[PDB]
């Protein structure tokens, strides 16, 4: 039925800055408030004109929230569902869950109860939040523990974004990381990570700019999330349920994270070009130039595959198309699973922002694939962390704020298990 | 969010009066008067390095300390003059000391809490305090002795907030007195306790670039804080100007210092003097280009950060910031993953078309605290001009404590040259 | 290829179906834990609480030296000062008895020539 | 930021009324009366007149009486010149005893007055010669009052130690000991005088056949002058006192700093290097002696008028390529340079002529020492038979503060031996 | 700072008269009035001999005792007999002595109350009293025996000022009296007690100087005055003159006699009679040339001073003077360091364009206490006029303990021919 979307700390603010925008524009919703139940999953239908989100904000110094409540969707929103926080997460977990992080908590605890509190019969949160970083680790972490305790069945679906060295990180990026992955990891149902690097490589290949924006990236990453949730907003089979979602990806109680592949992305002013065939696009998700998180498939296995296409799109070639996507190339499904496959074709062309990078497109796809080979990201990360906890590099300043030098063996050590159970889903 | 900055003692007040008036007009402020400058920026975050009062008016939220008029005087009737708070000057009248002793405790304590209570009212008036930064020299005392205890009595009012400074180190060539070496390893060990972050403007390395590398003969107090003043603009434009990082001064912290132990920065300039980018580079990681007398060669570096300036593609930066660390690739300690980090900010300094600066936290710091020590022990070998602390109630002990805190942190830099 | 496909739910604007391709082959999160959180709260506290207690403990040995300065002072002067005037004591007495046995000794070869000239009284 | 300047017994007062005049001729005050900086020294009194801080003291009117008589009558206060009728006599046990204590308490409640117009006083300047009545026995007592009176305040002395031929007295000896021992816990730092170097100067240089006092002390005028000079001008080499000893003595025992004026030259310009380069050689100290032998533990250079450190740089690098360099073990190789733009100003008929630059080096060598064995072997030859000791048991004195005295000049010269190597 | 003369007995009165009258003409002083010549000098330290009374006038310090009249009316009606003050003169009337006795016991004491009240008077007239000259001879007894008596009461009023004496020691030739030795002995023991410092003036030496080495046959009391009173001016000169020394006579004093027993001096002139300066030296120097019957050879000298006079070069003298002491270099005691010390002034005496006079504390002294010794215990021996004495009071063992006292300072003088 209903839907909270929450976005805590920096990069979760303006990731979903830029997808509440794609979304309005979806469902055509002037800022200020209304269109001259659907899509009532995601707003409230508030006063008698506006329309409003199910959302709330979060960050520990102002900045970021401030521009919200100053650029247009200044109005869009409630000023009670932005709430932030004066004094800065400082970049270490352990600030956002302990120190700095308790006095805020119940603030917000309190404010997503009062947006629940309008909905018969609520789904679960979209959760929104940077993997490295101050609050993003720390403060997530946190909530998730909380909204576990006040919401027992509703499903938790994290967005995550997985930091990386060019898309300037923090030396301690990687504690963080696995820092909150561990407490965070039992508590969600099924989250989506978001490599950095992957996006900011596709914005060179292929939107073709030299130096990548956050406002450039957040744009890309705000279409793919559209095509995630999309299902649920305009209601039309595969995943128009929150539980739906996890029964169709996740295998195991592992959280496990889908990988996503975005159909085609093309720059604007090669938007008269010629229009993208139904097989071409399928054909584009299977490469690995086109994914959300650096690695590769060709190298592990497929656990469950899902095909989400939005547009102008006959099943009958979505068939034909799949037929030729396993002739010549790499199936290679794991031993006890079927062959997945659940399409999804929700007719509702794909909208894209005006002064953009990207042109509007004639049908696109999505693709969320469990594969055993996203664990090659949990690898590059525990290496880091690994080879800088060799020396408590910078341990000190979470033992500062409270932490045990036992919490980060206790994280690493679940991390040496996750991987060991990616692993051993193998044939 | 927003910082004081206290600023005491000849050579502090003077390196700092440089400080003021170079950002200053970085920012486009009149003797008194407010903004002139077609540039708009500035602005954003003006507030970080000035409480502004009455009218227009801009007034930097500095804190003015000395033991002897004089050098105080030399400011008011001086650069920018007018600029600073009147009643925020704080006078010591009695003698100076030069000798630390005297100003950690005697005529020391004496001034103290004047001092410390107009902090508190610049402090408390401060919309969200992010912390102190205060610059001083170690050698000499009326700012190295008084310093570390104005230091000592912030922490203890504000373990909350971080400490920050700017402290020059002496060396043998252009000194005036024979006891530094006391006055700074008296000092050094009280940095490693109550500071966050020191970088370390060593005046070796000062009379080495202006004249083994500026034809600069006689070597003034002036041409020297030139670089120094230059230097410390560079090192602070991230947390005073753009919309890139923003710079909590607490992140610059839990980012530069993976131990405890305060890490001391060594900084380096690009150009210099009272540019093609590949040039600045190859030029901004060299030696003979470093503010201390050190030679990161001797030494990996722990951690670094570079601070670009100018109209110029960060697509040519990133790609050299590369080629530094490769061709160089086996002094960044390989234990800390991305241990470089590159910020580039487009307002260039005064005349320079192009500038860059650096901050380094790297084990070769060891060789500067390493000759220091090598003139202490040298003198309190056959207990030299001691006497003149013992007089003024310090202990014999005192000595030996602060010596071997020292020589641990040599043997704990020297450790972190490991694998 | 050959696949067959089910086709689970049709809506207004949408439509699923599942293509199965190849027979696979085989066959309490604890709310009293915010206890675990406010124990980190009474560690911070403990760590500044230290780093406190064993500053303020520097402060009085700052008392101690501004201390042992002006206490080494008056242990100069009140034991030099002495020094001098119990000196200055020693010279008063001893000259004063030098000039008092200069004329002890003259006052008698004089009270002899008194009375050795009343002996001439008594001869001539 | 103030400074007494205090001159006990002839040859103090002979000396200070010499370096008061090229004080003067320095700061352009005509005799009568005017013309900070200037003002460490000096008490702008009246609504006019410039006047010293100063207090002249002797035992017998004489010496005092002839300042009160030529030109320099107005200058002074005649408070500042306390005079006494009867005489030291010849022997510090009178100065220091007998005659003194009737006058001292009229003097130290003087130089009081003097440094209660002084919003914070910084020390005394004491000159008085070393074997000489009043000069060693009144000396001794003013210091050790001096130190009940005022804590902190640093003392230093000017010393004019004794020389055969510029006539002294066949006691002179016992009483530089006598006084060298009471006045040695209370003195900061002392630069001492050789009479027979000054004696010297004046014949190899001034070409005097016959050297008088008032030669002498013009050329002694000079070098008192570019010593203090610093602390007069004011922000340049050797400020506020403190920072001045700081420098030249490392240990509690005094010492004794040997000085060397630069270009001593008669009238009827010196290179940078050539009168840095004068500065190293023997013939021209302060204290007849040679440090080509002992070593050195703190190097000082004071230089006066026309000079950049440029060249004082390459004078000091030169100087010590083909030289005796032989600095101490323990300590570093000193050399704060000072220089004090103003130049070197000599008096009018004077027998030394203008100069464009003038240096002055102050060094604390273990050669000093020399001297320190020169006095104690007269001394301790005479006393072998208690050679006039009897004059001193009279004035009421003990034998043994003969023995506890030249027990101090032992161990000194010891401390001095000690610190080579 | 200023000094009283007692003069007292024929010979003192005849020697000092001429003392008197030859200093007089010196300052340029008339039989009463007051100056007359050319020369400016003269006056500053004339204060020290002369007290001034009424308008112009300069009469000296002087008293004069005697105990019989005649001597005295000699003076009045003589050279300057006008020139002192007429109740300054104090007569005997009664019979003189020319016994010791008389004038140290019974007609002594008569008179030494009316004297003592005098010399109170012209004393605690002084502005700052320094200290009493007396002449007078040792044999014979109206001043060798008053004189002595009149010492010991000035010390006593006056242990604090120091007492100086010109004591003419007589001899076997040119005497008038078989008792001379007897008197002499008791003076000498005396004199050893309580002076600070005195002359020797040897009658026998002055003798030999007139004859010996003069072609002056019958030597009256004329000729042979004339070589004591201006011995006397050259031994005063630097306390009555220049601006050289100033001469406390207690500095003379502490400087000559290294030992308590007062030694005694033996004066020595240069020109003679009633000059190269290397010629002068030569003969000050020379035994031939004392004023005291010794001869400094066989004996060394503890201290010697010397004051010349007149326009000459010390350059010079200071050459000669130490050329004296190494021709001669065996005979100046080594245990006490610079012990001869020069004086030059330029105020030509009488007649003479040069001139030197000598001080010395020499061993060699012995010779001539030895030789009285002599012919008093050769005469006391078989007690010889003793009955004399008896007669007038004294004891008979008062004799032996003065020969004793006498005895020792040969054998302590003779103790110092050391090492
Ligand atoms: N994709 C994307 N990543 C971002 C964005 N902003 C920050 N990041 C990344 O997020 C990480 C840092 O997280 P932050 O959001 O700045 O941390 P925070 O504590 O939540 O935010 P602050 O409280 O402002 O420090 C790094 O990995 C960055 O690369 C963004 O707008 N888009
Ligand atoms: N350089 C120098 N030395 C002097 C001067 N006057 C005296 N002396 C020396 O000083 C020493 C004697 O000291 P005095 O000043 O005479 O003794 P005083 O007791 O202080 O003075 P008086 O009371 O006059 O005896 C000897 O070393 C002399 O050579 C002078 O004017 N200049
Ligand atoms: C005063 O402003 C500064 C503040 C900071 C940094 C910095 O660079 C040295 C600054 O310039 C001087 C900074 C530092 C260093 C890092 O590690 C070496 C880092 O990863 C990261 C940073 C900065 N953060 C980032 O670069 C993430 S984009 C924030 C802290
Ligand atoms: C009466 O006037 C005289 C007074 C004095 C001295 C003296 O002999 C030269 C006199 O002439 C007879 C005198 C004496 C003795 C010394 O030692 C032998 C001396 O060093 C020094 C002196 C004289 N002083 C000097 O030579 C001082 S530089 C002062 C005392
Ligand atoms: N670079 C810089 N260093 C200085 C300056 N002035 C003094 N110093 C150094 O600081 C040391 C002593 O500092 P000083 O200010 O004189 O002592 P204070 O009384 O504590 O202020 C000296 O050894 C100098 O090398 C200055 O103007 N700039
Ligand atoms: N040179 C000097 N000696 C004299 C003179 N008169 C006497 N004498 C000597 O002094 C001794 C005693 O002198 P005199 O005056 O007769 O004794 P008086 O009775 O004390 O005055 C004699 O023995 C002579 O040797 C004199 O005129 N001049
Ligand atoms: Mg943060
Ligand atoms: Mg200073
Ligand atoms: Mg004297």
């Amino acid at each position: 039925r209903e839907c909270i979307s929450i976005h805590v700390g920096q990069a979760g603010v303006q990731i979903g800055n830029a997808c509440w925008e794609l979304y309005c524009l979806e469902h055509g919703i002037q800022p200020d408030g209304q269109m001259p139940d659907s899509f009532n999953t995601f707003f409230s239908e508030t006063g008698a004109g506006k329309h409003v989100p199910r959302a709330v904000f979060v960050d520990l110094e102002p900045t970021v929230i401030d521009e919200v409540r100053t650029g247009t969707y200044r109005q869009l929103f409630h000023p009670e569902q932005l709430i932030t926080g004066k004094e800065d997460a400082a970049n270490n977990y352990a600030r956002g869950h302990y120190t700095i992080g308790k006095e805020i908590i119940d603030l917000v605890l309190d404010r997503i109860r009062k947006l629940a509190d309008q909905c018969t019969g609520l789904q679960g949160f979209s959760v929104f939040h940077s993997f490295g970083g101050g609050t993003g680790s720390g403060f997530t972490s946190l909530l998730m523990e909380r909204l576990s305790v006040d919401y027992g069945k509703k499903s938790k679906l994290e967005f995550s974004i997985y930091p990386a060295p060019q898309v300037s990180t923090a030396v301690v990026e990687p504690y963080n990381s696995i820092l909150t992955t561990h407490t965070t990891l039992e508590h969600s149902d099924c989250a989506f990570m978001v490599d950095n690097e992957a996006i900011y490589d596709i914005c060179r290949r292929n939107l073709d700019i030299e130096r990548p924006t956050y406002t450039n990236l957040n744009r890309l990453i705000g279409q793919i999330v559209s095509s995630i949730t999309a299902s649920l907003r305009f209601d039309g089979a595969l995943n128009v349920d929150l539980t739906e979602f996890q029964t169709n990806l996740v295998p195991y109680p592992r959280i496990h994270f889908p990988l996503a592949t975005y159909a085609p992305v093309i720059s604007a002013e090669k938007a008269y070009h010629e229009q993208l065939s139904v097989a071409e696009i399928t054909n584009a998700c299977f490469e690995p130039a086109n994914q959300m998180v650096k690695c590769d498939p060709r190298h592990g296995k497929y656990m469950a595959c899902c095909l989400l296409y939005r547009g102008d799109v006959v099943p009958k070639d979505v068939n034909a198309a799949i037929a030729t996507i396993k002739t010549k190339r790499t199936i290679q499904f794991v031993d006890w699973c079927p062959t997945g496959f659940k399409v999804g074709i929700n007719y509702e062309p794909p909208t894209v922002v005006p002064g953009g990078d990207l042109a509007k497109v004639q049908r696109a796809v999505c693709m969320l694939s469990n594969t055993t080979a996203i664990a090659e990201a949990w690898a590059r990360l525990d290496h880091k962390f690994d080879l800088m906890y060799a020396k408590r590099a910078f341990v000190h300043w979470y033992v500062g704020e409270g932490m045990e030098e036992g919490e980060f063996s206790e994280a690493r050590e679940d991390m040496a298990a996750l991987e060991k159970d990616y692993e051993e889903v193998g044939v | 969010r927003e910082i004081v900055h206290i600023q005491a003692g000849q050579c502090g007040n003077q390196i700092g009066a440089k400080f003021w008036e170079v950002i200053s007009d970085e920012h486009g402020i009149d003797p008194t008067g407010s903004y002139h400058g077609d540039s708009d920026l500035q602005l954003e975050r003006i507030n970080v390095y000035y409480n502004e009062a009455a009218g227009n008016k801009y007034v930097p939220r500095a804190i003015l300390v000395d033991l002897e008029p004089g050098t105080m005087d030399s400011v008011r009737s001086g650069p920018f003059g007018q600029i600073f708070r009147p009643d925020n000057f704080v006078f010591g009248q009695s003698g100076a000391g030069n000798n630390w002793a005297k100003g950690h405790y005697t005529e020391g304590a004496e001034l103290v809490d004047s001092v410390l209570d107009v902090v508190r009212k610049e402090s408390e008036s401060c919309d969200c305090l992010q912390g102190f930064q205060l610059t001083h020299s170690l050698g000499g005392g009326t700012g190295s002795g008084m310093g570390t205890l104005l230091i000592s009595k912030i922490r203890e009012e504000y373990p909350d907030r971080i400490m920050n400074t700017f402290s020059v180190v002496p060396s043998p060539k252009v000194s005036d007195t024979v006891v530094e070496p006391y006055n700074a390893t008296l000092s050094v060990h009280q940095l490693v306790e109550n500071t966050d972050e020191t970088y370390c403007i060593d005046n070796e390395a000062l009379y080495d670039i202006c004249f083994r590398t500026l034809k600069l003969t006689t070597p003034t107090y002036g041409d020297l804080n030139h670089l120094v003043s230059a230097t410390m603009s560079g090192v602070t434009t991230c947390l005073r100007f753009p919309g890139q990082l923003n710079a909590d001064l607490r992140k610059l912290a839990v980012n530069m210092v993976p131990f405890p132990r305060l890490h001391f920065f060594m900084p380096g300039f690009a150009p210099l003097t009272s540019l093609t980018v590949p040039e600045l580079t190859q030029q901004m990681f060299d030696a003979k280009n470093m503010m201390a007398a050190c030679d990161p060669r001797h030494g990996r570096y722990l951690t670094v950060a570079a601070v670009f300036r100018g109209r110029m593609s960060m697509k040519e930066v990133d790609e050299q910031m590369l080629n530094v660390q490769n061709k160089n690739s086996s002094y960044f300690v390989e234990w800390i993953p991305n241990n470089v980090k590159t910020a580039v900010c487009d307002i260039p300094p005064r005349g320079l078309k192009m500038s860059a600066t650096f901050i380094g936290n790297s084990t070769a710091i060891q060789e500067l605290f390493k000759r220091i020590s090598e003139q202490f022990t040298a003198m309190f070998r056959r207990k030299a001009f001691l006497h003149w602390y013992t007089g003024e109630g310090m202990d014999e002990m005192e000595f030996t404590e602060a010596e071997s805190n020292m020589n641990d942190l040599v043997s704990e830099y020297q450790q972190y040259q490991d694998a | 290829a050959d696949m067959e496909v089910i086709e689970l739910n049709k809506c207004t604007s949408g439509q699923s179906f599942e293509v199965i391709l190849k027979p696979p082959s085989f066959d309490p999160s604890l709310e009293e834990i915010q206890k675990k959180l406010e124990a980190a709260e009474e560690r911070r506290k403990y760590q500044e609480a230290e780093l406190l207690k064993h500053l303020a403990e520097k402060r009085e040995h700052e008392r101690e030296v501004i201390q042992k300065a002006i206490e080494e002072n008056n242990n100069f002067i009140k034991m030099a000062k002495e020094k001098l005037a119990q000196k200055m004591e020693s010279n008063k007495e001893n000259r004063e008895a030098h000039l008092a046995a200069m004329l002890e000794r003259l006052q008698e070869k004089d009270k002899h020539a008194e009375e050795v000239r009343k002996n001439k009284e008594l001869k001539e």
